[PDB]
């Protein structure tokens, strides 16, 4: 129905401050009952609600962690924004905006959410490797191929192939940390063997955090 | 502070199985905010209480009769099912029907008799504005109604004299109130995507949620209850309150889907000549499209089994099929990577009556 988005940073030090946009449209916070609120999730862990402001800009706070809470809106722009203050790593969390309703009192439209990662270390664009297909990569009528990202920080990086015209049989796996403190993933995708030698495979990979964009031609 | 305990944690079914999702609540005890609502309902009792012992004696005096007005029968309305519209139709009543007859004699009396109806009315206006106590969704009340119509003026004296049990009344619904969640919500979030509202108000089917799924419960006892489990039901489930400040969710269930097994395809990538360049190797092992999620997957530099220098990545469960993938990534360094000439890939799962060696030569 409605649609919300999120925005902030990728990153932020200890001890600074974090500053998250909530843009909606479809709705109006000037409509009285209408009610905006923020949660988050911390990677593997459950969902907690932090914050939430009203069209009588009556605003409410999760006591875990107030006194570095503000929520405010901006009604002409449509937008809601929550500061969070000094930064803790273990506020490395996927934070979600969502609307709320006087009649409701629960989140029935939620945005897709945005990523934030709390640390001292810098950001750093991937590397995007082949993983070429060959004799061992078929099963049947079919090949794998794929694209090793590797060396970047902080979360998320996005893959696409082909610009997005081959979307059936891609697995993207979830980042592994490695040892050296950057992330590392693959994306595969199994084709028709007979298309290798006529169908160009490339992967896009996008990392926002470090404004990287790298295309990787995929060859047999 | 309402915290939610929800079980089990982690579960795994087949599909047509019937699977009940508990939620239970734990409640703790807590001017113009609603998040301080209910801890300030004990001081509104308090200012009520104040004022009405400023003027009971007046109106009991007053009052020269003995049939008690609000019987307990009052009260078995209060707390049951249609005690909400009860209560707002006992208010409505104190406040139109004996309250702007009763405040007209001395200026002390109307101070206090006026107070306790403008408490009354800021009370109606904050359980509107709060967790919808207001507005709804009771023959007591018709047999109140009834005598304060026979009594003529002597109705209004007893009602009057009577506000002290009124206010024990409104106290006691409150108290059942906040010892309770009156509704509870249950949210489904597949992985990497935001929640998506399953069930709202305990019982009522969310946008595009198919008659498999219903809910139930009460109190402080919850239930989600998937009859016949699809392939696409894998999620994690969670219950949410919005009755008391803090919202508050439970701790979520990941539910798997059980299929038959599935032996997993494995492919091998040897390292790219561009990361070679740079001075590292990085060799891939994948396991695609297999049941169940447990695999063993062992790398041998000739013949060597490795170990420490390995990474490994599991996709979730597929939505369709419900067969997991795996990638296993070897990295060693370039000057390490030639000095060796055999790299494989051993796997052993359930699904293959021996295990799979994948190989090449450097």
């Amino acid at each position: 129905q409605v649609t919300l988005r999120e925005s902030g940073p990728a990153l932020v030090k200890p001890t600074q401050t974090l500053t998250l946009t909530c843009t909606f449209s479809g709705f109006s916070l000037s409509t009285s009952g209408m009610s905006v609120g923020w949660i988050r999730q911390p990677p593997g862990k459950a969902l907690e609600w932090l914050a939430d402001i009203w069209w009588d800009d009556k605003k409410d706070y999760n006591p875990s962690l107030k006194s570095r809470l503000t929520i405010s809106k901006d009604t002409s722009a449509n937008q809601v924004v929550l500061k969070v203050t000094n930064m803790d790593p273990a506020d490395t969390a996927t934070y979600y905006c969502a609307r709320s309703m006087i009649t409701n009192w629960y989140f029935d439209v939620w945005g897709a959410g945005t990523t934030v990662t709390v640390s001292s270390a810098s950001t750093k664009g991937p590397s995007v490797f082949p993983l070429a297909p060959s004799s061992k990569s078929t099963s049947g009528g079919t090949a794998a191929l794929g694209c090793l990202v590797k060396d970047y920080f902080p979360e998320p990086v996005t893959v696409s192939w082909n610009s997005g015209a081959l979307t059936s049989g891609v697995h993207t796996f979830p980042a592994v940390l490695q040892s050296s403190g950057l992330y590392s993933l693959s994306s595969v995708v199994t084709v028709p063997s007979s298309s290798l030698g006529t169908q160009t495979y490339i992967c896009n990979v996008n990392h926002k955090p470090s404004n990287t964009k790298v295309d990787k031609r995929v060859e047999p | 502070d309402i915290q939610m305990t929800q079980s089990p944690s982690t579960l795994s079914a087949s599909v047509g199985d019937r699977v009940t999702i508990t939620c239970k609540a734990q409640l703790s005890s807590p001017e113009n905010s609603c998040t301080h609502f209910p801890g300030n309902l004990p001081n509104m009792l308090r200012d009520l209480r104040d004022a009405f012992s400023r003027v009971k004696t007046f109106f009991q005096m007053k009052d020269q009769l003995d049939n008690l007005l609000l019987k307990e029968s009052l009260l078995e309305d209060f707390k049951g099912y249609l005690g909400c519209q009860a209560l707002s139709e006992m208010i409505q009543f104190y406040l139109e029907e004996v309250m702007p007859q009763a405040e007209n004699q001395d200026p002390d009396i109307k101070a206090h008799v006026n107070s306790l109806g403008e408490n009354l009315k800021t009370l109606r206006l904050r359980l509107r504005r709060c967790h919808r106590f207001l507005p709804c969704e009771s023959k007591a009340v018709e047999q109140v109604k009834n005598a304060f119509n026979k009594l003529q003026e002597k109705g209004i004296y007893k009602a009057m004299s009577e506000f002290d049990i009124f206010i024990n009344y409104i106290e006691a619904y409150m108290t059942m109130k906040i010892r309770n969640v009156g509704y509870m919500h249950w949210y489904q979030q597949k992985p990497g995507k935001a929640p998506k509202l399953l069930i709202y108000d305990t019982s009522k089917l969310a946008s595009g949620v198919p008659s498999r799924f219903s809910g139930s419960g009460s109190g402080t006892a919850f239930t989600l209850t998937i009859s016949s489990l699809q392939p696409d039901d894998f999620a994690t489930y969670y219950c949410f309150q919005g009755s008391g400040y803090p919202f508050t969710f439970g701790g979520g269930t990941k539910l798997e889907i059980k299929r038959t097994v599935a032996a997993p395809s494995v492919f091998i990538f040897p390292p790219s000549d561009e990361q070679l360049k740079s001075g590292t190797a990085s060799v891939v092992c994948l396991l695609n499209n297999f049941y169940p999620r447990e695999a063993k997957v062992q790398w041998k530099v000739d013949n060597a089994l490795q170990s420490g220098n390995s990474q490994e990545s599991v996709t979730e469960q597929d939505s369709k099929d419900s067969t997991y993938s795996l990638s296993s990534t070897l990295t060693l360094s370039k000057a390490d990577y030639e000095k060796h000439k055999v790299y494989a890939c051993e796997v052993t799962h359930q699904g293959l009556s021996s295990p799979v060696t994948k190989s090449f030569n450097r």
